[PDB]
């Protein structure tokens, strides 16, 4: 078996398509100087499959939310460069060699070794839930992982982030999937419930207690008042907060103006 | 005879051959199947091949499952948004049929390996599959006038994060909606409906709470908010 014949199917095996067949891709004659070096080179495609597994068995069920997509639809555009090098290299086949490879391939048995495992950290995890478990993966120093996943972070939380700035400035959320940690009820003690599961952990605790306030202010300034209208993003939440339930006031002591009944409660009531 | 054939060439014929089942017409090794479209390769092919060429083949099965929408939905018993949806659908089947042509010419010089091919048609096998799944969600429940719009602000918004299959459901709505928003401005700074098909929200008929009537079904399902002061 020639050298040369290995290097054709090997440009096979990182992809998941088999002399070289399938945990490892044993190889199966040649001598020992070659089936080592393959047998490491083959087992770097079949990561390549679970990476495939997941984008593949997920992008078929409709009940993964909506941050279960833009994660499934962002473990694509980190696969179509892996689908780049792998024109390269095959162009150059008709001269590259094993121990030729071996560097070429050094880098890419990297990033396919982060998402391999970055997509069993976060198996069960649906909504919010997965952007908090995609975070959990930047405590990590490494500064080549470290500016991956913090890239995969601002694509997945981009869907929470639409949901906030809905939840906020209009106080209409819509989630067919339950998935934003402000569950409604089919007007301010009951129909709000602050779910301590889809907290994303980059929100700290008592900022989650400013949301579930600012959109229960605008969302109850509507229906029962009866009216119609990271550093910057504490800051975007503390402006959100400063404006509408001065507002809330205003109207709750000029129309009735939460201040206002109050005083008038103590009048009549007292 | 590709049995008795190398292995480094026949993988050319292959990509020539492939090339022409992406355009639909029967090839030479992957023919078609009469009919969700399946195909057959050959029996006496390398391994190492047809668990690649059954990975290109769904770009072609959805493309004719397309192309039988286009040349079907046209018609004139459907209404004005079943048009327009279908020719909105149609200019994308034309910058498809040049992504087959620049791979042609760019084949001639050798400078197209099967295994290049596999990386060029990566966005027309993920534009060509948004596309082949509205043309059976229109099909499943026959929706015609509102609820083929509804549908269509539905599938646009379950992309709320995708943005390269968003900008696209967003082409499509803004182009499927302009017929029926001719209507409601022919029903709003005036009041003459012409709905020629039975398609508008509201209806005439022929003291006065029965002459026009709100049609439940034909609702956008985002001008329900406003369901009422447009009649």
């Amino acid at each position: 078996i020639t050298e040369a014949a290995l290097v054709r199917d090997i440009l096979y095996v990182f992809q998941g398509i088999d002399n070289i067949k399938m945990n490892c891709y044993k190889v199966e004659n040649l001598s020992r100087s070659l089936r080592d070096t393959a047998v490491r080179l083959s087992e770097l495609g079949w990561l390549h499959n679970k990476i495939r597994r997941y984008t593949d068995q997920r992008s078929l069920d409709r009940s993964f939310g909506l941050v279960g997509q833009s994660f499934c639809a962002a473990l694509h555009q980190e696969l179509r460069e892996y689908y780049r090098l792998l024109s390269v290299l095959h162009s150059q086949l008709q001269s590259l060699t094993l121990r030729r490879l071996l560097v070429w391939t050094y880098d890419p048995k990297i990033r396919l070794k982060t998402l391999a495992a970055l997509v069993d950290h976060c198996q069960g995890r649906k909504g919010g839930e997965l952007a908090s478990a995609v975070h959990a993966y930047t405590k990590t120093g490494d500064p080549y992982m470290r500016s991956l996943v913090q890239h995969i972070l601002s694509l997945v939380s981009h869907p929470v982030l639409s949901f906030l700035y809905r939840w906020i400035y209009d106080g209409e959320l819509e989630d067919t999937y339950h998935e934003f940690f402000v569950a409604s009820d089919p007007l301010w003690h009951d129909k709000y419930t602050l779910r301590k599961s889809m907290i994303p952990s980059f929100m700290t605790m008592d900022q989650s207690r400013k949301v579930l306030l600012i959109g229960k202010s605008i969302n109850f300034l509507h229906q029962v008042c009866h009216d119609q209208t990271e550093n910057a993003f504490q800051g975007k939440i503390d402006a959100a907060y400063f404006e509408t339930s001065k507002y809330l006031l205003d109207v709750l002591n000029k129309k009735y103006s939460l201040l206002d009944h109050m005083q008038a409660m103590r009048r009549y009531l007292l | 005879l590709p049995g008795t054939l190398p292995l480094a060439s026949q993988e050319s014929a292959v990509v020539e051959d492939l090339l022409y089942v992406l355009v639909g017409v029967d090839g030479r090794y992957v023919s078609a199947q009469p009919l969700s479209r399946t195909f057959l390769v050959d029996p006496n092919l390398d391994l190492s091949i047809r668990e690649l060429v059954h990975r290109i083949l769904p770009v072609a099965a959805s493309y004719s499952a397309v192309t039988r929408f286009i040349e079907e939905k046209s018609s004139f018993e459907y209404g004005q948004v079943n048009h327009a949806l279908a020719a909105a659908m149609r200019t994308l089947v034309k910058e498809h049929l040049i992504l087959v042509s620049q791979l042609e010419q760019l084949h001639r010089q050798g400078l197209l390996s099967l295994q290049k091919l596999w990386f060029y048609i990566q966005p027309a096998m993920r534009t060509m599959d948004i596309l082949a799944s509205l043309a059976t969600s229109v099909d499943k429940g026959e929706c015609l006038g509102g609820s083929t719009l509804s549908l269509l602000h539905d599938r646009s918004f379950s992309y709320t994060g995708d943005s390269q299959a968003q900008e696209l459901c967003l082409y499509l709505t803004k182009a499927a909606s302009a017929p029926y928003f001719e209507v409601l401005e022919k029903w709003i700074y005036r009041g003459i409906i012409h709905d020629p098909y039975s398609e508008f929200m509201v209806e005439e008929h022929e003291y006065w709470d029965q002459r026009y009537t709100i049609v439940q079904q034909q609702i956008p399902s985002f001008l329900q908010k406003m369901a009422d002061k447009i009649l």
